[PDB]
RNA sequence: GCUCAACGGAUAAAAGGUACUCCGGGGAUAACAGGCUGAUACCGCCCAAGAGUUCAUAUCGACGGCGGUGUUUGGCACCUCGAUGUCGGCUCAUCACAUCCUGGGGCUGAAGUAGGUCCCAAGGGUAUGGCUGUUCGCCAUUUAAAGUGGUACGCGAGCUG
RNA sequence: UCCUCCUAAAGAGUAACGGAGGAGCACGAAGGUUGGCUAAUCCUGGUCGGACAUCAGGAGGUUAGUGCAAUGGCAUAAGCC
RNA sequence: AGCCAGGAUGUUGGCUUAGAAGCAGCCAUCAUUUAAAGAAAGCGUAAUAGCUCACUGGUCGAGUCGGCCUGCGCGGAAGA
RNA sequence: CCGACUUACCAACCCGAUGCAAACUGCGAAUACCGGAGAAUGUUAUCACGGGAGACACACGGCGGGUGCUAACGUCCGUC
């Protein structure tokens, strides 16, 4: 014909971005309950004064200053808080 | 079967056969023999044979090269050279199919001072190109 | 026709051909063909060069292909408009950076290897040069 | 004369000579080696 | 047996090394033993003809810096990817 | 209690034709032409396995590579939808040269006749009909030859339809 | 409409009729807690029995497993009883 | 460079081939007199023959040859 | 009754040497971003609330890419 009709793709789908990542970095002063990192799995583990939610959201269990550190035999990344 | 030609140099010997007590008939076996020929011939992938014939050409000494070239050009493999006093005598099995009009061509290369005597030699396998041409 | 036997995915982004090469030394044979320019070598290009290069040395020595076509290239058919998904994979290519050794050769004299690589480089779109093995 | 872009010696009797700004291959032996760049 | 006249580098880095190679010298280092490593620059072409020998990479070389002798070995060589040039040379003392 | 899945869900409840058409708009958006591009196409060149009795390069030329032109099929949607009339024919042309004839030349597997293939050359010249709306094409018979392409696939305020 | 990866240029987000896959559930245990336990694969030997069933030892160390895609995570197991 | 002269004896090396006589193609590529000479680089022959080259002695009497890198040029390069 | 060898065959795993990757990572920048402190500069350049809008057709160029032919004054994003 004058023009050749094309096909169709089968890859159009994608899901919404979940806004994961670190919310407060090292040195941030946070209130109790502040979300530090939103995660899939425990890439960062909960240290002192830090709690882990059902979806592994790390949140502050006290007022203070955020600190990242590496601890344990496995060199895992822990998030703790110095109470200030 | 391949191209409607009289098959030659074929050797067949009958060893096994079956017949029906009341239906045994000479015509049946005759037709059955033809059937057997068909399958056997196909699997043997036959090759057409051309009438390769020996050719003897006499020519002046100075034109020996011209003669050799033409003989070779016509897919003919030479088998002998005779250094006769009055010119050289050459021999070759030029394919008959290829050799047509050779007399006229030969004269120009030998200043019209040569001649040839033809005698059929043997039917040989045709080259792929030539064989296919005849098949089609 | 060099081509991966299977691939994790059948199509790949266009990408960019930046940087210098890895594998700039004659590591296997004694002589080598080294790419001076950058570009794409199709499997047909690599294989055509290999035929000339292996045939040049009269099937002597040993021949090493140092490059592999692992990048699939898609082409939209003639007279189709833009969009309607990505095109179909037509051929494979290897990306070539300046300095990469494409072919290696051993077991043959240097003057013959030089001539063989000349015929082989006549088939390649990218500028080449002749290199030999060195002790580091 | 063969006019091509890649002129070169096809035997030892071939000579490369530049005449009037064009490269030429002239052979004293046989004239099928006569070439002109162009 | 090879005598290499080399002068210690005044400045180092990517810009300095590229400037040096444009001026037809190339950087090299001498490390080993207990003395601190010494960064030298030296003429490209002289060493390029010298290293065309196969015995250059095995036998003991001589490097002259500030009129003082250092006995070294050609530990490694970094060559240009396609041009016949030397980017850098690693030398080991003794 | 909703494949209200057209998933921020028009109504509880709804498919088509229009060449008989009509209005408001858009070159925001297609068909012709121009434009950009040049995959494809055409032309040229690079390397030579081989064909050419022998002999790669007289003549061709595999597997591959690099360009040119704008010239086919395309890609895009930049211009025109308060209109740029769209094929073929007729009349009248004009340019480019990648030359069909005539002119000059090199090589030839150029004995002569007659060719083949490149290089130079655009001064002039370069069919009539049968059949189809045809351009083409096939065919008949000529000719030294019945060139290729651009000019809005030249030319409808010049004709035809 | 929703989920996972890439495009996405090391915070978030980021388009195309871009490249690939899934969901419209399941489970009163497959949830809570306490206690306990640790794979894939291969080698050697061993009734049917063999490449490959159950058994013993060894190597190996998560190359397994996760009710279902993909990514991240998981031994203090989030895996098994 | 050029010019003069030689470029010779096993030998037509063997195999193959209608022929393969240095020179279609295969293996070998050795000996000899040498100042030198190849079981031959090329032209030629149907095979020979023949013609050069490598190499050598003389003549001349001062520089010459071939690659590598690199600057700027040259051809490839035809439109209304 | 369980055996012991062997050859120019195929040969997995493993070792050594080589490359390739948007949907590979035992490594890993420059930048960008978040926060704390300090000076200088800046007509508050910042935030909040309220009155009024317009606008939601973008274009090219640089840089990082997808798509296309690393074709297009093509198309789709990021950033200036
Ligand atoms: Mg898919
Ligand atoms: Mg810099
Ligand atoms: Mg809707
Ligand atoms: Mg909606
Ligand atoms: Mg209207
Ligand atoms: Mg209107
Ligand atoms: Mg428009
Ligand atoms: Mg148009
Ligand atoms: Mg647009
Ligand atoms: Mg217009
Ligand atoms: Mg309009
Ligand atoms: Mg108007
Ligand atoms: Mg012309
Ligand atoms: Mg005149
Ligand atoms: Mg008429
Ligand atoms: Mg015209
Ligand atoms: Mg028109
Ligand atoms: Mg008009
Ligand atoms: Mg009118
Ligand atoms: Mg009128
Ligand atoms: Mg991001
Ligand atoms: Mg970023
Ligand atoms: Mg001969
Ligand atoms: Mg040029
Ligand atoms: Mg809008
Ligand atoms: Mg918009
Ligand atoms: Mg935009
Ligand atoms: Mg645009
Ligand atoms: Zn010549």
């Amino acid at each position: 014909a004058h023009k050749k009709a094309g096909g169709s793709t089968r890859n159009g789908r994608d899901s919404e971005a979940k806004r994961l990542g670190v919310k407060r970095f090292g040195g941030e002063s946070v209130l109790a309950g502040s979300i530090i990192v939103r995660q899939r799995g425990t890439k960062f583990h909960a240290g002192a004064n830090v709690g882990c939610g059902r979806d592994h959201t790390l949140f502050a269990k006290a007022d203070g200053k955020v600190k990242f550190e590496v601890k344990g035999p496995k060199n895992r990344k822990f998030i703790s808080i110095e109470a200030e | 079967p391949l191209a409607g030609y009289p098959v030659v140099d074929m050797g067949i010997r009958l060893h096994f056969g079956s017949y029906h007590d009341v239906d045994s008939s000479e015509l049946a076996f005759k037709l059955a023999a033809s059937i057997a020929f068909k399958e056997g011939f196909k699997k043997a992938k036959p090759v057409l044979l051309e009438p390769i014939m020996k050719v003897e050409v006499e020519t002046p000494e100075e034109n020996t090269g011209d003669v050799i070239g033409d003989l070779s050009r016509r897919r003919g493999m030479l088998k002998g050279q005779e250094s006769e006093v009055t010119g050289v005598k050459i021999h070759a099995e030029v394919p008959l199919s290829e050799m047509f009009g050779y007399a006229t061509q030969l004269r120009s290369l030998t200043k019209g001072r040569a001649s040839y005597t033809m005698e059929f030699l043997k039917y040989d396998e045709a080259p792929s190109n030539v064989a296919q041409a005849v098949i089609e | 026709m060099l081509q991966p036997k299977r691939t994790k995915f059948r199509k790949m982004h266009k990408g960019r051909n930046r940087g210098l090469a890895q594998g700039t030394d004659v590591s296997f044979g004694s002589f080598g063909l080294k790419a001076v320019g950058r570009g794409r070598l199709t499997a047909r290009q690599i294989e055509a060069a290999r035929r000339a290069m292996t045939r040049a040395v009269k099937r002597q020595g040993k021949i090493w292909i140092r490059v592999f076509p692992d990048k699939p290239i898609t082409e939209k058919p003639l007279a189709v408009r833009m969009g309607k998904g990505k095109g179909n994979v037509e051929y494979w290519v290897a990306l070539i950076q300046p300095g990469k050794v494409l072919y290696e050769m051993d077991g043959v004299p240097e003057e013959l290897a030089r001539e063989a690589f000349k015929l082989a480089a006549a088939k390649l779109p990218i500028k080449t040069t002749f290199v030999t093995k060195t002790v580091m | 004369m063969k006019v091509r872009a890649s002129v070169k010696k096809l035997c030892r009797n071939c000579k490369i000579v530049k005449r009037d700004g064009v490269i030429r291959v002239i052979c004293s032996a046989e004239p099928k080696h006569k070439q002109r760049q162009g | 047996m090879f005598t290499i006249n080399a002068e210690v580098r005044k400045e180092q880095g990517k810009g300095a090394s590229r400037r040096l190679r444009a001026a037809n010298k190339f950087p090299a280092i001498i490390y080993g033993g207990k003395e601190a490593p010494l960064a030298i620059e030296l003429d490209h072409d002289k060493v390029m003809n010298m290293q065309a020998k196969a015995e250059f990479y095995s036998e003991v070389l001589t490097i002259v810096v500030d009129g003082k002798e250092i006995k070294v070995k050609a530990q490694d060589v970094q060559r240009h990817p396609y041009k016949p040039k030397l980017q850098h040379i690693d030398f080991v003392r003794a």
